[PDB]
């Protein structure tokens, strides 16, 4: 399975969290930005690798960054 | 003479001789069967005979174009592939007889697809009943016609031998 | 034109070193 | 041509941009950088530019063969 | 009326119940070929196949191979027969390899109703899962098809070329 | 006409799941809707909704998740998607907690958060052989 | 047997039969299980 | 007729803008899919029937295009070799191994017994290339019988193998232009995207002007 | 099982090689060279000066009854399940117990005698090899000096 | 669907042939391979390095036997400036009779030495065909020293 | 393998694999590894070693071949 990293330049935007095609992350409580929320990577055994979410950060080096890594019948998204 | 299918507009229920009336449905079943068969033989056998008077490509020309010559001019080792072909399309149709919700003529078994019937199912099976009995009267005309006469069909038709 | 013999203890050795070579490859781990 | 295609259908838009980037770096240095932004070509755009390539000198190879054969003989 | 519906009233699997998938011809006449005819042990399903794919591959290599002859030739007879003969223990050599890394059943559709009654808390893939329950799934059942496969092919073969000769000389 | 009667209208398609779907693991979206809304289906083509309970069946988390987010655009929002392994071994999956990823919900840890930026990443060198 | 059979004896057993062998070690290897 | 190069331009340079104008027609109909196909007014009807079954479509497309590049192609090559290893008998020729085109050579005949038989109003063929007397006009060949051996066989088998090889990227990427078992939700990026990303084991030119692109190289081919 | 089934082939092969050496005394065991028009140019050895040296017809005849008996082989090999004894040895199957220098003295049809005989007969073959290698004369002969002539007469 | 990438877990848990391709493409890679240490990486480095250099000077043996045997060393001696060298002999079953006469030199079908080996081995001083085995020979007994 | 990309490729295979998996007298035969596409690594790489063989291979036959039939 691939992993999935979230950093502190998180601003809370939500938007990685709405572009992830298969529920990998989700919005979690913080204290470190203004909208007083982090992403967080809990189910990163259902990532795909397709990178939407980094694609979707608004940051200036990203905040969520995605490392290809093993490869799983959940990760090559095969239907078969 | 039922509620079967192949019931048309100038004989309805077409039993004058009341062989329905009395057989069971087993027995109309094999009548159908029997009726459907011939009437699909009797198709392939009218569309060959007019396609092989007047084209006859295979066995580089030869096999003389009125039929009921070319059956004697088959090499005859043709003709054992051709019935073993036919016996193992019926034994097919055999196997295809115990199948459960099998109907009498059914052999792609559209029993399978079609619950409650429409007027246009009905209706084209109607027209391929129609269509074979036409075929069986042509082409038992067309055997007749040539044994007495010897000329094919588009021959004796050519000449006007009427 | 080299002989029989020459050529038969050539492909002998050659066996030899075959056997060297599956050991070697063999403890190199599968 | 049909050569120069090759370059954009096989390559891809990382290197080009990496490399603009030390162009870039150049410009900068001598005071000339544009303020539109050097870019390099989007990816569906590198792949629109070497199959337009690619046929250009493909066909073109083809006409003049056939008009300078079939003109000659 | 409509001919295409969903496969066993199951709109998600992907396939489709076409006039071809779920005829009464299509039942009739795969259940009468050997993969699937009922009353058959695995060897004698591999017989069979093997008898019937024999048959019909010395047929191009006879009379398309590298020794072909206008006319009937022994060496061509021979050069076919030996051709399909060897591709046969290549297709045999296939069906083993496959077989050995395939299964590891040797009695099915038992050890499936086991493993769904006794519990099956082990490495799995053997007692639980366990795809299939024909006999040919098993390694036992496919080792037998095997055979049978090779001894069919040889036997069948044979047939062929015997029938070859007799029609080329006779004909 | 159907196995069951909560299944959307659909004609079946040879996009559907397949022989992964019966010994690995399969997919199912439900949700309730209030009217039989037509639909594409994330595999095939269009389908019609039941005016009541509605349950699909996929071979992949992301297909349930691509019909979930057409049903958003119907103002349907109930979806919920779980996982079947090979036997009823039934796992809810998208609203994990109840609440949509996207939304904050209190109860939620930090799942790889890395305490710096990506300029705070330790160099490859000093990790080979580990 | 002469030298000159060495061809005939040896290409078509390399180049067939250690391509058999060699094929079913290497399938069989990679489908392994733990 | 006698003007060669003028001829061998207008063939080709017709034949060119039929291709462009096919495979821009396939474009389009990927375009119409991704943008303006609207699920709920195409209910049960053609167009919603071939998507549900777009795999079998492609699937056997698939199988045909592979039949047909495996003959042709490898006739041509097993021609190849046979006469580079010196069995000139063991070619697919006219000499050798023979594919007469019988179909054609019959359509041929019908055609230059057509007048007076089937044209009874005809006065000659519609085309000397099926059949009759050759043509000339100051001592340069107008048309002539087009004679079909073993040879026109392998390239007619070549065009159709091509042609199909076209039609499969063009129609694989109008029917999985809006989903897929890889990105179900392919018609939410739009007809002209690159990709979905290095997941899926990597999402390259899925999109359906990606097919336009290959089609458009393999229509290059054919043509 | 590899010894017993090497064994096997051995003494069978001393059998062959009797029966081989009997064929080329006797008038048998065709004369001449494979016809390089009939079979292609495989079955070509050399060209000294425009002839062409074949593959002795007699070496094809012995292999293709060699062939008969390898095919037998290669059968009874993928026909595990219905043979006596097996090729190979199965997944949990042990390898017999090796006999020792000197396997037990029990005659008649035991595997014991099969065991002693084999290994008899494969030491026959090192020591024929290894006799005609050293003297320098052919297989044939080597045997038909160690049978005083009774097989090359 | 496992235990062909020894060297990686995360490959052999691949349900794909992605596995396999991986596999081959990354089994020199031993840095990355799993339970690694430096100290195996240099033994094995070292290891490879020693069956490399056995394959070279089996290839250089091969060469050397295929010279005497099949080649025509010593006639090329006699008439370096019009004997064409060759290097091994030819058995193809699939050529023609043409194919035959065309490649047929001396006695059996054959291709010519590319190489230059002649030429070098002329120079260092070989004249014989017993001279290039020597060098075949020792060249495999060198090969066993390095395995 | 340079110019098209994976996938293209991948919904190929997987077309295949629904036409293998749906097919009668060979449902009885499946793999053991699911056939994917290759790699986008992996296919810059094969198309790699294809254009650099065909390069070497059609160079070498060339020169060679040039060289003899011209220079006797
Ligand atoms: C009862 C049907 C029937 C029978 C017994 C014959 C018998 C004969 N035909 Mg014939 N033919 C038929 C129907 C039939 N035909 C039809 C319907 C056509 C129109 C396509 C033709 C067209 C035709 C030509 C063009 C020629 C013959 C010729 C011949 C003669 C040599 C056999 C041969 O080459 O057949 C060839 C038959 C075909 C090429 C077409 C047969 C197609 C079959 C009938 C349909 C499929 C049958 C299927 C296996 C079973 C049905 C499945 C399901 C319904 C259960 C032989 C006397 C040859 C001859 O010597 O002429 C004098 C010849 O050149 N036939
Ligand atoms: C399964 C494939 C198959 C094969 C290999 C053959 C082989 C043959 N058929 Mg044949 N045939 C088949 C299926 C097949 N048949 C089927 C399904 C039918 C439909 C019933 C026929 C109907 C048929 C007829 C009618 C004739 C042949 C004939 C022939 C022979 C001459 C063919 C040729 O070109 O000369 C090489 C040859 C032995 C001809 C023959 O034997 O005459 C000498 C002939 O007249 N066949
Ligand atoms: C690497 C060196 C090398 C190479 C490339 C070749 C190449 C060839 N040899 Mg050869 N040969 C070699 C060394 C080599 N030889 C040596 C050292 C000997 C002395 C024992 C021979 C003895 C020999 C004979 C007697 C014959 C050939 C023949 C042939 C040709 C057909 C192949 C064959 O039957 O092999 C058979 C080769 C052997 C039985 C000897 C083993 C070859 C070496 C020792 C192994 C090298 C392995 C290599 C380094 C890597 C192996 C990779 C593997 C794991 C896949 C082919 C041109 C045949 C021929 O001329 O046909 C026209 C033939 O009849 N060879
Ligand atoms: C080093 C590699 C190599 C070698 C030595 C051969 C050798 C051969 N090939 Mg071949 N081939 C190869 C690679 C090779 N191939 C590859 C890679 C390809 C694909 C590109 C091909 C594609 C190819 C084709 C398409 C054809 C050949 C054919 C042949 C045969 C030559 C024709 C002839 O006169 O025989 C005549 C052949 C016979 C008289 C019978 C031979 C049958 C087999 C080979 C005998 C094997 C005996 C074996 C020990 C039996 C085991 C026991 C069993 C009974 C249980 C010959 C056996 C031709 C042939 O004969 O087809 C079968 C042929 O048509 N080959
Ligand atoms: C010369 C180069 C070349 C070749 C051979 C091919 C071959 C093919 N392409 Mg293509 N392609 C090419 C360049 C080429 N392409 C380029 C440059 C592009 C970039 C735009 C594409 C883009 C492209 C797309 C987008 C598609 C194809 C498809 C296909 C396949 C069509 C089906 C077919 O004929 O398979 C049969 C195979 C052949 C004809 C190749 C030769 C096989 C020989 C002649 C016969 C078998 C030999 C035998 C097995 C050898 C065994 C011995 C060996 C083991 C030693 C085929 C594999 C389509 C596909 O997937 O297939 C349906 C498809 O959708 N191609
Ligand atoms: C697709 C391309 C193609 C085709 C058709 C052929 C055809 C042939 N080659 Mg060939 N070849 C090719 C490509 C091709 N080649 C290429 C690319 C190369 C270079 C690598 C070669 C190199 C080569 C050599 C070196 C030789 C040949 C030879 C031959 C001939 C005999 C082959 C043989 O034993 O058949 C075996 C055939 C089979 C086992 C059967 C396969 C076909 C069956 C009939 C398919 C049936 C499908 C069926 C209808 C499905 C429906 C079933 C129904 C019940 C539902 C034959 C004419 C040999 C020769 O000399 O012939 C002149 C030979 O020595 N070839
Ligand atoms: C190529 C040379 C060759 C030869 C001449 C033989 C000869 C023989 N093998 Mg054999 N075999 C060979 C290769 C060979 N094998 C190989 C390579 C294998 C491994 C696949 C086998 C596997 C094998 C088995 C498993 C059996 C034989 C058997 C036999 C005997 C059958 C003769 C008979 O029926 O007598 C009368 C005979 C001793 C059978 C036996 O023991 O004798 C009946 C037997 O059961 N062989
Ligand atoms: C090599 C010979 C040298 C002689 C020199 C010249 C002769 C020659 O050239 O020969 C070659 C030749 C013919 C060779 C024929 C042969 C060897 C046939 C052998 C058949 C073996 C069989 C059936 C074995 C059966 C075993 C079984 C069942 C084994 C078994 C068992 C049992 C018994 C234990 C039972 C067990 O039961 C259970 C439990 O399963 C199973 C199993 C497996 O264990 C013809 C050559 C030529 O014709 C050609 C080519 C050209 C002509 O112009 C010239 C001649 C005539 C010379
Ligand atoms: C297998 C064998 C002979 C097999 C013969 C067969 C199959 C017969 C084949 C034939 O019938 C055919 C097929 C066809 C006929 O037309 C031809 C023949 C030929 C007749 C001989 C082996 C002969 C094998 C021999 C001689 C082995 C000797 C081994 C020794 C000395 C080992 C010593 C060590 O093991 C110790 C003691 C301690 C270790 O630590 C160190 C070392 C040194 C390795
Ligand atoms: C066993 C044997 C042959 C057995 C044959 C059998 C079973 C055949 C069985 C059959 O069913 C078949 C197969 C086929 C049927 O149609 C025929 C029959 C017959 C029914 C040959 C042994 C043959 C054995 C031979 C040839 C032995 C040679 C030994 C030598 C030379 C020994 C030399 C030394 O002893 C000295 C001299 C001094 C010592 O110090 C050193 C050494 C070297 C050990
Ligand atoms: C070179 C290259 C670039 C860089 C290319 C750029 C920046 C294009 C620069 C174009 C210049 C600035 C304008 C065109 C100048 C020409 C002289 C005008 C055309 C000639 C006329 C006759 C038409 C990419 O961006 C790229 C992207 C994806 C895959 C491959 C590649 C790729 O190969």
């Amino acid at each position: 399975s691939h992993t999935v990293k979230i950093y502190d330049t998180c601003i809370g935007c939500t938007q990685c969290v709405r572009a992830c095609p298969t529920d990998v992350l989700e919005m979690v409580p913080w204290d470190g930005c203004k909208a007083g929320q982090i992403a967080s990577a809990p189910r990163t055994e259902d990532c795909v690798g397709c990178k939407r979410c980094e694609t979707a950060c608004p940051t200036d080096f990203l905040s969520v960054r995605v490392y290809l890594g093993g490869e799983t019948t959940r990760s090559l998204g095969l239907a078969y | 003479l039922d509620g079967m299918i192949g019931s048309s507009a100038p004989f309805k229920n077409f039993d004058p001789l009341g062989f329905a009336a009395k057989a069971d449905q087993k027995t109309l079943n094999k009548y159908r069967e029997s009726e459907l068969k011939h009437g699909r033989v009797a198709m392939l056998a009218v569309l060959g005979w007019i396609v092989q008077e007047f084209w006859h490509p295979l066995y580089d020309g030869k096999l003389s174009s009125n039929p009921l010559k070319a059956l004697t001019e088959v090499p005859l080792i043709g003709w054992a592939q051709i019935f073993v072909a036919i016996n193992v399309i019926e034994y097919l149709q055999n196997k295809i007889k115990e199948l459960p919700g099998y109907r009498p003529g059914d052999y792609l078994g559209t029993w399978e697809w079609v619950e409650q019937s429409d007027e246009g199912w009905d209706s084209y099976q109607t027209k391929e009943l129609n269509n074979g009995r036409l075929a069986m009267v042509a082409i038992a005309g067309l055997i007749v016609q040539d044994l007495i006469t010897g000329q094919a069909a588009l021959e004796q038709i050519t000449a006007g031998n009427t | 034109m080299i002989y029989d013999s020459q050529v038969y203890i050539a492909l002998v050795i050659a066996v030899v070193a075959s056997v060297l070579a599956i050991r070697l490859g063999a403890t190199l781990y599968n | 041509i049909w050569a120069f295609s090759l370059m954009f259908l096989f390559s891809g838009r990382g290197y080009w941009q990496e490399l603009i980037e030390s162009i870039v770096w150049a410009h900068n240095k001598l005071k000339v950088a544009p303020s539109i932004q050097p870019r390099a070509l989007s990816i569906t755009q590198g792949r629109a530019v070497g199959v337009a390539h690619y046929l250009l000198g493909g066909i073109g190879t083809t006409w003049a063969f056939f008009l300078a054969r079939i003109i000659s003989v | 009326v409509s001919f295409i519906k969903p496969y066993r009233q199951d709109p998600f699997v992907g396939h489709l119940a076409t006039p071809i998938t779920t005829s009464a011809f299509t039942r009739a006449y795969l259940k009468v070929l050997p993969a699937y005819r009922p009353g058959l042990t695995p060897l004698s399903r591999g017989a069979e196949i093997g008898f019937t794919h024999g048959y019909f591959l010395i047929g191009p290599f006879y009379t398309y191979g590298p020794l072909r002859s206008v006319e009937f030739s022994l060496t061509s007879l021979a050069a076919g027969l030996l051709a399909a003969i060897t591709l046969l223990l290549i297709l045999t050599v296939g069906l083993s390899i496959y077989g050995q890394v395939t299964y590891d059943v040797y009695d099915n559709a038992l050890i499936v109703k086991l493993v769904r009654q006794m519990v099956g808390s082990e490495r799995t893939q053997d007692l639980p899962q366990i795809k299939g329950t024909s006999e040919l799934d098993t390694v036992l059942g496919w080792q037998k098809f095997s055979e049978g496969f090779f001894s069919g092919g040889l036997i069948g073969s044979i047939v062929a070329a015997v029938g070859i000769a007799l029609y080329s000389t006779y004909l | 006409k159907l196995k069951q009667s909560d299944f959307p209208k659909f004609e079946g398609s040879t996009g559907g799941w397949l022989s992964a779907a019966k010994n690995e693991e399969k997919y199912v979206i439900i949700w309730t809707s209030k009217d039989a809304s037509l639909f594409e289906m994330p595999t095939g083509g269009t389908a019609k909704m039941n005016a009541g309970n509605n349950v699909a069946y996929f071979a992949r988390k992301e297909q349930c998740l691509a019909l979930g987010s057409q049903l958003r655009g119907f103002k349907i929002t109930n979806y919920k998607i779980f996982r079947i392994y090979p036997p009823l071994d039934i796992t809810l999956l998208h609203p994990f907690d109840g609440v949509f990823p996207e939304k904050v919900n209190q109860g939620r840890s930090p799942v790889g958060k890395r305490d710096a930026s990506i300029g705070g990443n330790p160099n490859p060198a000093s990790l080979k052989f580990q | 047997m002469s030298l000159d059979l060495l061809p005939s004896f040896f290409v078509p057993l390399v180049g067939l039969v250690l391509p058999l062998f060699s094929i079913i070690g290497l399938f069989l290897y990679i489908e392994k299980e733990n | 007729a006698i003007d060669y190069p003028t001829q061998l331009s207008l063939f080709t340079h017709h034949v060119w803008i039929g291709g462009f104008c096919i495979v821009g027609g396939a474009a389009h109909g990927a375009i119409f899919f991704v943008r303006d196909y609207n699920a709920a007014n195409n209910y049960n009807n053609l167009i919603d029937r071939v998507i549900r079954h777009r795999d079998a479509i492609i699937s056997h497309l698939n199988w045909v295009c592979i039949f047909l590049g495996c003959h042709s192609f490898g006739l041509y090559v097993h021609n190849d070799t046979m006469r580079a290893l010196g069995r000139s008998q063991d070619l697919f020729s006219d000499n050798a191994i023979a594919l007469k085109p019988i179909f054609a050579q019959f359509i041929q005949n019908l055609h230059t017994l057509a007048p007076g038989s089937t044209a009874p109003n005809a006065l000659t063929t519609v085309s000397y290339a099926f059949g009759g007397d050759v043509i000339s006009v100051g001592s340069k060949i107008a048309m002539m019988p087009i004679s079909l051996g073993t040879a026109d066989f392998l390239v007619h088998h070549i065009h159709a193998f091509t042609i199909h090889v076209t039609v499969l990227i063009l129609l694989k990427g109008v029917l999985y232009s809006r989903n897929s078992r890889l990105i179900p939700d392919k018609a939410n990026l739009g007809f002209r995207f690159p990709c979905d990303g290095p997941g899926r084991g990597g999402t390259c030119q899925v999109s359906a002007w990606d097919h336009v692109f290959l089609g458009l190289f393999w229509m290059y081919n054919s043509i | 099982k590899a010894e017993r089934w090497n064994g096997r082939h051995a003494m069978f092969g001393w059998i062959v090689l009797l029966a081989t050496g009997y064929a080329q005394a006797h008038g048998l065991l065709p004369e001449g060279g494979m016809d390089a028009k009939e079979w292609g140019t495989w079955v070509i050895v050399s060209t000294t000066n425009g002839e062409q040296v074949t593959i002795p017809a007699a070496r094809a005849a012995i292999a293709i009854g060699h062939l008969h008996f390898g095919a037998v082989g290669v059968f009874a090999a993928y026909s595990k399940n219905s043979v006596k004894d097996r090729l190979l040895l199965e997944p949990g199957e042990k390898d017999e117990a090796p006999a020792g220098l000197f396997p037990a003295l029990r005659p008649g049809l035991t595997k014991e005698a099969e065991m002693l005989n084999g290994r008899v007969a494969m030491l026959g073959l090192v020591a024929l090899v290894a006799v005609s290698a050293a003297t320098g004369q052919d297989i044939l002969s080597v045997i038909d000096q160690g049978l005083g002539g009774l097989l090359l007469k | 669907v496992y235990k062909f990438p020894k060297f990686s877990k995360a490959l052999a848990e691949d349900p794909s042939t992605r596995r396999i391709w991986y596999g081959i493409a990354t089994a020199h890679d031993f840095e990355s391979h799993d339970a690694m240490t430096e100290s195996k990486l240099y033994q094995k480095i070292f290891a490879s390095h020693f069956g490399h250099i056995a394959i070279i000077f089996l290839w250089t043996a091969g060469n050397l036997f295929h010279v005497a045997w099949q080649g025509n060393f010593e006639a090329w001696i006699l008439n370096p400036l019009k004997v064409r060298p060759i290097a091994h002999a030819i058995w193809d079953p699939h050529f023609g009779q043409a194919a035959y006469k065309a490649f047929l030199k001396t006695s059996s079908p054959a291709n010519l030495a590319l190489s230059g080996v002649y030429e070098w081995w002329y120079t260092i001083g070989m004249r014989t065909n017993n001279d290039l085995y020597q060098g075949s020979f020792f060249l495999i007994l060198l090969s066993s020293l390095l395995l | 393998f340079l110019i098209s990309w994976r996938g293209y490729w991948q919904e190929l295979i997987e077309t295949i694999v629904w036409a293998h998996e749906r097919t009668p007298l060979a449902n009885l035969v499946r793999w053991k590894d699911k056939p994917v596409a290759l790699s986008i690594v992996q296919a810059r790489l094969v198309g790699l070693a294809h254009f650099t063989i065909g390069y070497v291979l059609t160079y070498a036959a060339f020169v060679i071949a040039s060289t003899i039939g011209k220079l006797g």
